């Protein structure tokens, strides 16, 4: 742990794990700063214990809420899909499930495996969408879902408030989103960077993006 | 042919008959003896025009009157014509079963 | 005696886009009938010899037109009582404007995630949907999920038909039918609507006809020998359909949809 | 239609060609196992023709097994119950209906349809017939829902909800045991197509019946009986009593009873034509199940049915789940701890 | 009316000669222009095999 950040420091930061690195970075709790009131960090954590360690380091910073964007790779690592959802829903105030690297597997099938870790199914979630209301979990946390990673990342940034933290885990510094066989170019840092710029015009347009679904001015 | 049909009453709802369905009199009689599934029906007098548009052959109906309405309904349910009648086989150019 | 058994049957059914292609292969792409100078059939036209045969197979060989935008079949939309309107449980007035007027339908689908609280038919346009949302998600990323929150044209209807749960329709119609029973010209009329809807749903379940085939994606073309009026209607559909694919708008989709309605059943 | 053409050759032929009981069974079986289209009206009319031939044709075990299978598939449950009662009196009985698990296991579908509609009293009586025939409950009958409940407890009416169990459910254990590590898991993702997502809809023509609790069924039965009472008040129930209606039955005249007399004088209709399937097939037990006031649901009644039902399932080879026990000594006999 | 008279006599083969198929093959193509298919199937009374006639 801490080899990459220490190497960057030695050649030339958030959490107490970076204090050790200072005593002794792309995708390593990388803060995305655009002069806003909430922190946005992009990390490469894609394992149940990596996510648990990451979310416990965020909680010690004392944010008001933690908003986590997480997904699972397709065709591989089928055992962590329910595990990472249980961890995210018990450590994050709002959880946004999405697609990390579907490959040749359907993204809604992976999300169904993830939903099984908290006792849900895709059909039940879609039924709640028809009634335009997604209920909270047993612990009072919120879970939302969208199979398009670009939509889910930016919608989570739009849910940020004053003194919150938005954690975009899974990819980190990787710059590809594998769909089918093509490795389409996709950078998580750019999506967070661009969503912060245009979140102001979205709010003054009357749109309420506090949760799912959004409340447009012309919707009741 | 005018007096061989009954109309399933508006209150007769089941998985066998639907309300407003046109069924043969003999079929309705036989089902009544064997079931108590809300088989409620009244005799209806069908004019020879209306009786000719409620046959067992969509080909005969489509060649008689209102072809577009007949074919649109039959095509949506995959209706099958077993070619028992005479005009059905005349259209197909075969040998009539008589 | 034993009857000399003879079992012959013929059936009609709505045709899939795949079966339409299988008929032709064969795509007619030019509105040309015959060359002026050579007096020969124009290549890839309504009389193309590579599509229909040399100038007997021209009496039986079909072609097809690849529509850039899907169009509803006028038999199942306008001929009262409407089949599409009855199956979708929406009044034909609110559903005809989705085809021929400048309306848009929100939340056309229910089997994929959505995040906007829009629903129903919007006669106007959503103000934020024009600038703010496409800018926030970028245009390239917006086009992926655009036709999942609100759609327009006959294509929106086809998405509703394709996403219908026919077994849900039967149970919802039955419970609503009984609820009216426990409780004067509207109650009786609504009961007849529910019986037709559940009858329609049952036939789709036990057959191989898909309800989304009521919206045409491909347009079969009559063989040339049967059209030595119809030719002008075909050219009109091809002309506007080629115009629409050059632009790629909604006003042009109405022109394509209206032309197909004229070709299939005029006077409606 | 192939088999029905041969049947018509026999029905409208000479005396030595007339259909027998086996002939009706073959034609009924052809329609029940048709590949496409709705055939329930064809079967019901054939049944009426067979009943009209009672003086010469009587049913056997196969006739009732086919009719139970047909009405269950089309979810005409109340008619499947009538023919299952007649099937009980035949030795072998439920095994013939089981069909060795073929044709979507009609024995299990009958049990599932009774569970889905809250007809628990009928469901227990069905299990009694299976016991006397040495017939174990098939796995298709013991299918498990998402909340891990079976027919033992699916009609107690917190519906589609789990029980407390005294501890948190391990959803990762369920994920592994459902094939989540090898790609063999059942995904509950809605998809386009006319194929039901629920595995309990397999075998039915138009999906399984909607879930109705035992409490709703008793309430609905209670309302229907009083609707009949209100209908006869405007005009004791006598439904199915042919002898009573024959007594009341005893230009056509506009007056009803005068018209009935003219129908007999002109031989239009007489009391010899007044018979139902119950009285020509010797259904002496059906007068016990009709014209009686239904029993009102009580939570105590629901519990004792569940204890009886759970005992029958265990002694017939079924394993109720840990969730089923909590919803309802027997829990620990299965190796479960709360 | 001429068809009806022939049917009343039961002269099935005379009626077939006076009608003859191009009348039905052309009908199928015109129905295909409306996205409808009209298939003619023969079911064998011997082995129950379904044959799609070339129409």
């Amino acid at each position: 742990n801490g080899k990459t950040t220490t190497t960057y420091l030695i050649k030339s930061l958030l959490g107490r794990h970076n204090i050790y690195n200072i005593l002794a970075v792309p995708g390593r709790c990388e803060l995305i700063d655009e002069e806003q009131a909430f922190g946005v960090i992009v990390d490469h954590a894609n394992t149940p214990d990596g996510l648990s360690r990451l979310l416990d380091s965020v909680r010690e910073l004392k944010p008001r809420r933690i908003i986590t964007v997480i997904g699972c790779a397709g065709e591989n690592e089928r055992g962590k899909r329910p595990v990472m959802t249980k961890i995210a829903t018990e450590k994050s105030d709002v959880t946004m499930l999405t697609s990390d690297n579907p490959g040749n597997e359907d993204p809604l099938d992976i999300l169904d495996d993830m939903l099984s870790g908290i006792g849900w199914t895709m059909q039940e979630y879609l039924k709640h969408g028809e009634h335009d209301y997604y209920p909270p979990l047993s612990n009072g946390h919120r879970l939302f879902l969208h199979d398009v990673r670009r939509v889910a990342v930016r919608c989570a940034v739009a849910m940020g408030e004053e003194g919150d933290m938005v954690v975009v885990a899974g990819k980190g510094h990787e710059s590809y989103q594998l769909e089918g066989d093509k490795k389409e170019f996709y950078d998580d840092r750019e999506e967070c960077r661009e969503a912060l710029q245009y979140v102001d015009e979205l709010h003054q347009a009357g749109i309420d993006t506090s949760e799912f679904p959004w409340r447009l001015p012309e919707s009741h | 042919q005018i007096t061989s049909k009954v109309l399933v009453s508006e209150e007769g709802m089941s998985n066998v008959f639907l309300p407003g369905e046109l069924i043969g009199l003999l079929r309705a009689e036989r089902t009544g003896r064997a079931l108590e599934e809300a088989i409620c029906y009244r005799a209806v007098l069908l004019g020879i025009t209306r009786a000719s548009l409620n046959t067992q052959s969509f080909i005969s109906e489509a060649s008689f009157q209102e072809t577009a309405r007949v074919l649109a309904k039959a095509a949506l349910r995959g209706r099958i014509d077993w070619l028992k009648g005479l005009k059905e086989n005349v259209v197909l150019g075969g040998v009539i079963p008589a | 005696m034993i009857d000399r058994y003879k079992h012959q049957q013929l059936r009609i059914g709505l045709v899939s886009p795949q079966q339409i292609s299988a008929w032709a292969t064969g795509e007619v792409t030019k509105p040309y009938t015959f060359h002026y100078k050579t007096n020969k059939p124009e290549k890839d036209g309504l009389f193309c010899e590579r599509i229909f045969g040399p100038i007997r197979i021209r009496r039986y060989q079909m072609g097809y037109i690849k529509l850039t935008c899907p169009v509803t079949h006028v038999w199942y939309l306008k001929r009262l009582p409407s089949y599409i309107a009855n199956l979708l449980d929406k009044p034909l007035k609110e559903l005809e404007g989705l085809v021929y007027c400048d309306f848009s339908f929100a939340r056309p689908i229910t089997k994929k995630p959505t995040f906007l609280r829009l629903r129903g038919s919007f006669e106007y346009e959503i103000q934020s949907w024009k600038y703010s949302i496409p800018l926030f998600f970028t245009t390239q990323g917006f086009e992926i999920f655009r036709n999942r929150e609100i759609s327009t044209g006959a294509g929106a209807i086809r998405e509703q038909l394709a996403d219908l749960d026919l077994r849900i329709i039967i149970e919802n119609s039955l419970v609503e039918w009984k609820q009216l029973g426990e409780e004067d010209r509207k109650i009786v009329r609504r009961k007849d609507f529910l019986v037709r809807r559940m009858e329609l749903a049952k036939h789709f379940i036990r057959t191989n006809i898909e309800p989304e085939w009521m919206v045409l994606c491909l347009l079969p073309v009559l063989p040339p020998e049967l059209r030595p009026d119809i030719n002008e209607l075909y050219r009109r559909v091809i002309y506007r359909n080629n115009t629409l694919t050059d632009l790629l708008v909604m006003c042009q989709e109405k022109l394509v949809q209206e032309a197909v309605d004229t070709l299939l059943d005029n006077g409606i | 239609e192939v088999a029905y053409a041969t049947f018509e050759n026999m029905e409208y032929g000479e005396d030595f060609m007339k259909p027998d009981t086996e002939t009706y069974n073959w034609v009924i079986q052809a329609y029940t196992r048709a590949d496409s289209y709705d055939r329930v009206q064809d079967v019901a009319e054939l049944l009426g023709m067979m009943v009209e031939d009672y003086k010469r044709v009587q049913p056997n075990v196969k006739t009732h097994a086919l009719l139970v299978e047909c009405f269950t598939k089309y979810c005409v449950v109340k008619e499947a119950i009538r023919h299952f009662r007649a099937l009980k009196n035949f030795e072998g009985g439920t095994k013939v209906l089981h069909n060795a698990g073929n044709f979507e296991d009609p024995l299990s579908l009958y049990l599932r349809a009774l569970c889905r509609e809250g007809r628990i009293v009928e469901l227990i009586d069905a299990l009694d017939a299976m016991r006397r025939d040495n017939q174990p409950i098939p796995p298709r009958a013991m299918i498990m829902s998402r909340k891990y409940r079976t027919l033992v407890s699916s009609w107690i009416e917190p519906l589609q909800e789990e029980a407390e169990l005294g501890y948190e459910i391990d959803y990762l254990a369920r994920y592994v045991e459902e094939g989540g590590l090898t790609g063999e898991r059942k995904r509950w993702v809605p998809r386009r197509g006319k194929t039901p997502l629920d595995p309990d809809a397999a075998g039915f023509i138009y999906s399984n019946p909607i879930e109705t609790s035992f409490k709703q069924r008793c309430l609905e039965d209670w309302k229907v009986h009083h609707r009949k009472l209100l209908r006869t008040l405007q005009s004791k129930l006598h439904e199915g009593d042919t002898e009573f209606w024959k007594r009341r039955f005893l230009w056509f005249p506009e007056e009803p009873f005068e018209a009935f007399k003219e129908m007999r004088e002109r031989k239009v209709f007489d009391v010899s034509d007044m018979y139902t399937i119950a009285d020509v097939w010797g259904w002496t037990w059906e007068k016990d199940f009709k014209n009686k006031t239904p029993r009102r649901w009580s939570q105590e009644w629901e519990v004792e049915l569940a204890i009886v039902l759970m005992a029958k399932v265990i002694e017939l080879g079924g394993v109720p789940t840990i969730g089923d026990c909590a919803v309802i000594q027997t829990t620990h006999s299965l190796g479960y701890a709360f | 009316m001429e068809v009806w008279a022939l049917e009343g006599f039961g002269v099935a083969h005379i009626l077939q000669e006076m009608l003859t198929p191009e009348s039905f093959r052309l009908l199928v193509r015109e129905l295909r222009s409306l996205a409808l298919e009209l298939n003619h199937f023969l079911v064998s009374e011997k082995n129950f095999q379904i044959n799609r006639k070339e129409v």
